[PDB]
């Protein structure tokens, strides 16, 4: 999912 | 003031929406700019959230869930504060390049929701909310809406929420203190009905969207179709201080 990608992208 | 030190240290800076203020307002252009802004601020909400005291104590599925359930409330509360501090609640200060006057409130088709947000903004002045009270209340807001059937690790959430309530009481303590906690938690409770009204409007827009033809981006289409209906259907509900 797009939100999980973002969340995981954040240090 | 260790706790307040951290909250000030992680607080996100200004975010612009990318709006073309040189074109005349239209419904489509305003909502496209709110979508863009909403998505840019979500990025900052994640960075902010992940840096909060004890946030990593949460199961990672709950970390993700809690951000997506509370992000609209967080934005509403933060926008209300900016409105108050930047323009004395005369208008809604979504971003430095997206300031809503009454005409834009009307044009966006969200007039009733905007009036409530402007009222929230005026309470920051009526209650003389301090910037430090603002920071603690906003943090508590992250932990104020959850699934009625519970989180993956409910006990860790419970104790985290507890600590944020304790720290809010602290900077009120630091009777008078009694009346104050009451007033601030009534204000926090009032955020949730406004976020739901924004959710309902925008959900309806996504669904009809084919007709009112508005390109829903990215993360927005996902969150409105996968997470938002949990809130609209009652499977995810705010934690209220007071009975509504
Ligand atoms: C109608 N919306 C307003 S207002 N915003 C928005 C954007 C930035 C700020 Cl700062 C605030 Cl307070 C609202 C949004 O993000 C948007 C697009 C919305 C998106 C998804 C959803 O479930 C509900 C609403």
């Amino acid at each position: 999912g797009a939100f999980q990608n973002l969340f995981q992208s954040v240090r | 003031p260790i706790f307040l030190n951290v909250l000030e240290a992680i607080e996100p800076g200004v975010v612009c929406a990318g709006h073309d203020n040189n074109q005349p307002d239209s419904f489509a252009a305003l909502l496209s700019s709110l979508n863009e802004l909403g998505e840019r601020q979500l990025v900052h909400v994640v960075k902010w959230a992940k840096a909060l005291p004890g946030f990593r104590n949460l199961h990672v599925d709950d970390q993700m869930a809690v951000i997506q359930y509370s992000w609209m409330g967080l934005m509403v509360f933060a926008m209300g504060w900016r409105s108050f501090t930047n323009v004395n609640s005369r208008m809604l200060y979504f971003a430095p390049d997206l300031v809503f006057n009454e005409y834009r409130m009307h044009k966006s088709r969200m007039y009733s929701q905007c009036v409530r947000m402007r009222h929230l903004s005026q309470e920051f002045g009526w209650l003389q909310i301090t910037p430090q009270e603002f920071l603690c209340m906003k943090a508590l807001l992250l932990f104020s809406i959850i699934p009625v059937d519970g989180l993956k690790n409910q006990k860790f959430f419970d104790e985290l929420r507890m600590n944020y309530i304790k720290e809010l009481d602290r900077i009120i303590a630091c009777t008078s203190c009694s009346r104050r906690f009451y007033q601030l938690t009534k204000l926090l409770d009032s955020v949730q009905p406004i976020a739901r009204e924004l959710h309902q409007f925008t959900f309806d827009l996504l669904i009809k969207s084919h007709m009112v033809s508005v390109d829903f981006p990215e993360m927005m289409a996902e969150i409105i179709s996968v997470q938002v209906p949990k809130i609209l259907s009652g499977k995810v509900k705010p934690i209220y201080f007071h009975t509504q």
